[PDB]
């Protein structure tokens, strides 16, 4: 990226927040440096133009600033809902063309934490008419966004098959996940306990589900 | 009401050809710079081109320039990008934003359009339902490409406590999980949809 | 030149629309579409500069005492002052044809008619050749047009 961003800075409720951008003569140096929010699923939405301006519905608690060729946002005034990935943007006289920085995922860390609320799912009678099965794991409302999921099956872990999606955040703040364990029908078959495990904030979760319902 | 409406992106083959094309709305579209930014899924947004009122003044970005062009019809309202040779390394959503004159800000953007570039065939989704063995009941949509599908449940009418989790990708299909907590003891069905396959099932979740 | 010949022609319309005190409906050459939108917010925002500064311009015109084309002509020496300062934008340069465009009213009504063409010319030549750079850097007159537009 020509404009350089912090990969990721972050802060408690309250506090200051400082998203920096660093620039050149050509792009910031020039001309203007404006943001852009992106929320979790969103598309991008002007937060601040001209460097410092901010548009309808941005509130007091966003400021900008130019440093002669780099650029501060400041998010004066913590709060969770600015979980979003913050980018610059300067037109480039060199490059006759606009340059985004790298983005900067702004992340909230002291919230009161909640433990992921796990349920696990046998395999749909309609997939095992294709011999094919899958368990699903669905973990949801945990905090701070951070969960390793194991899975057991007779008291023996798994190693092959096993996928879990990265964390997504929710409305309510709290993040959620999803692992699959996949086996063929002959193994679903052939084994009868299913654990899965989430491990959250040193804290384990635990579901499982014995095929004799 | 301003609104600006991406279509056309979907699966291209690595050396194949898209047109995108975005719809403005509301504003005199005949009077702004337009803008095409995309951003591969996960990375940040990168600049792609833009295009001037009476496109006159058109500017691309280095990875794009030669292969993209970009152009605009005023009677129609109408943006378009014709990306040809694409490159896997050119699966992205590829928005699309309006530019304030006075600012160079880009103010309106859109929705955004997935642009996935494979040789993997259009694989419709396979919806099995997710039961178990207050109650948090949820459907699994399985083995489809490309990506978006949606999911809705009731057909749009239940739409809180509904998780639809990020899809993953095992072989060369997605696989993707929704679910709802619902009150106990009236039917819950899941709406899901994939646009590249022309699919559309509704599933019955019954304990 | 492409901007010159776009600039000239957008510029020639307004001043002598302004001295006839009705429009020209025939289509535009040179600047295209470009210049149609053009005009239509040349009409617009110069005929709110004439009236901030009527006053200003009324001015200049009784101490720039102005007769012939050689005066015409001439106008480029006080005219590059609009600039000569190091500020460049676009409401300096509405501001420069706004004034071009009341010099054209005011040569219409002591009979030079004749004098509106090498005034548009010499309005393009301060405007053009000296910055040029500011101006394709601010997508030219796509970017006038860009800018003064309101909703
Ligand atoms: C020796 N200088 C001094 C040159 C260096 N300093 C200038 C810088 C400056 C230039 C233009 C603008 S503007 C209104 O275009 O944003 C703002 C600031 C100070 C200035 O001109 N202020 C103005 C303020 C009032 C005014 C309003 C409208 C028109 C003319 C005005 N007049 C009257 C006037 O005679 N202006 C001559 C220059 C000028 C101006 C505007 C036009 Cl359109 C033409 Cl043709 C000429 C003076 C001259 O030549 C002023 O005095």
């Amino acid at each position: 990226s020509v404009l350089t961003q912090p990969p990721s800075a972050s802060g408690t409720p309250g506090q200051r927040v400082t998203i920096s951008c660093s620039g050149s003569s050509s792009n910031i140096g020039s001309n203007t440096v404006n943001w852009y929010q992106q929320l979790p699923g969103t598309a991008p939405k002007l937060l601040i133009y001209s460097n410092n301006q901010r548009p309808s519905g941005v509130p007091d608690r966003f400021s900008g600033s130019k440093s002669g060729t780099s650029a501060s946002l400041a998010i004066s005034g913590l709060q969770s809902e600015d979980e979003a990935d913050y980018y610059c943007a300067a037109w480039d006289d060199s490059l006759n063309a606009w340059v985004f920085g790298g983005g900067t995922k702004l992340t909230v860390l002291g919230q009161p934490k909640s433990s992921p609320s796990v349920t696990l799912f046998p395999p749909s009678s309609e997939e095992l008419e294709t011999n094919k099965a899958t368990l699903v794991c669905t973990i949801t409302d945990f905090y701070p966004g951070v969960v390793t999921v194991d899975w057991k099956v007779d008291g023996t872990p798994v190693t092959q098959g096993m996928e879990t999606t990265q964390p997504s955040k929710q409305s309510n703040n709290k993040y959620m996940a999803s692992s699959y364990l996949t086996l063929t029908a002959r193994a679903w078959e052939r084994h009868s306990s299913y654990s899965c495990q989430v491990t959250h904030e040193g804290h384990t979760v635990e579901k499982s589900l014995s095929r004799a319902d | 009401q301003v609104t600006l409406k991406e279509s056309g992106g979907g699966l291209v083959k690595p050396g194949g050809s898209l047109r995108l094309s975005c719809a403005a709305s509301g504003f005199t579209f005949s009077s702004y710079s337009m803008n095409w930014v995309r951003q591969a899924p996960g990375k940040g947004l990168e600049w792609v081109s833009s295009i001037s009122s009476s496109s006159s003044y058109i500017y691309y970005a280095d990875s794009v320039k030669g292969r993209f062009t970009i152009s605009r019809d005023n009677a129609k309202n109408s943006l378009y990008l014709q990306m040809n040779s694409l490159r896997a390394e050119d699966t992205a959503v590829y928005y699309c934003a309006r530019q304030v004159g006075a600012t160079w800000a880009f103010d309106i953007w859109g929705q955004g359009t997935l642009v996935t570039v494979s040789a993997a065939k259009t694989t419709p989704p396979s919806v099995y339902p997710l039961a178990p063995g207050m109650v948090t009941l949820g459907c699994l949509v399985k083995g489809y490409f490309p990506e978006p599908v949606t999911v809705t449940w009731n057909s749009g009418s239940l739409s809180s406590g509904v998780h639809t989790f990020p899809a993953v990708l095992q072989s060369d299909l997605y696989t993707l999980s929704s679910s709802v907590t619902v009150p106990s003891s009236e039917t819950v069905t899941c709406n899901v949809a994939h646009p590249a396959s022309s699919t559309k099932v509704d599933k019955k979740i019954v304990p | 030149d492409d901007l010159y010949r776009q600039s000239l022609e957008i510029i020639s319309r307004y001043l002598r629309e302004q001295a006839t005190g009705s429009k020209d409906s025939k289509p535009l050459g040179e600047a295209g579409a470009a210049g149609r939108r053009a005009l239509e917010t040349l009409r617009r925002v110069g005929d709110g500069v004439q009236r901030n500064h009527e006053t200003a311009f009324q001015g200049m015109l009784r101490k720039l005492d102005i007769k012939n084309e050689d005066d015409v002509k001439s106008l480029s020496r006080v005219m590059i002052h609009v600039f000569s300062d190091g500020v460049t934008n676009w409401g300096r340069i509405v501001t420069l044809i706004s004034f071009g465009a009341f010099v054209a009213k005011h040569l219409k009504t002591i009979n030079q008619e004749s004098c509106i063409e090498p005034l548009a010319e010499s309005i393009t030549d301060v405007l053009v050749r000296t910055k040029r750079d500011w101006l394709v850097k601010q997508r030219g007159w796509d970017g006038f047009v860009e800018f003064f537009h309101v909703e």
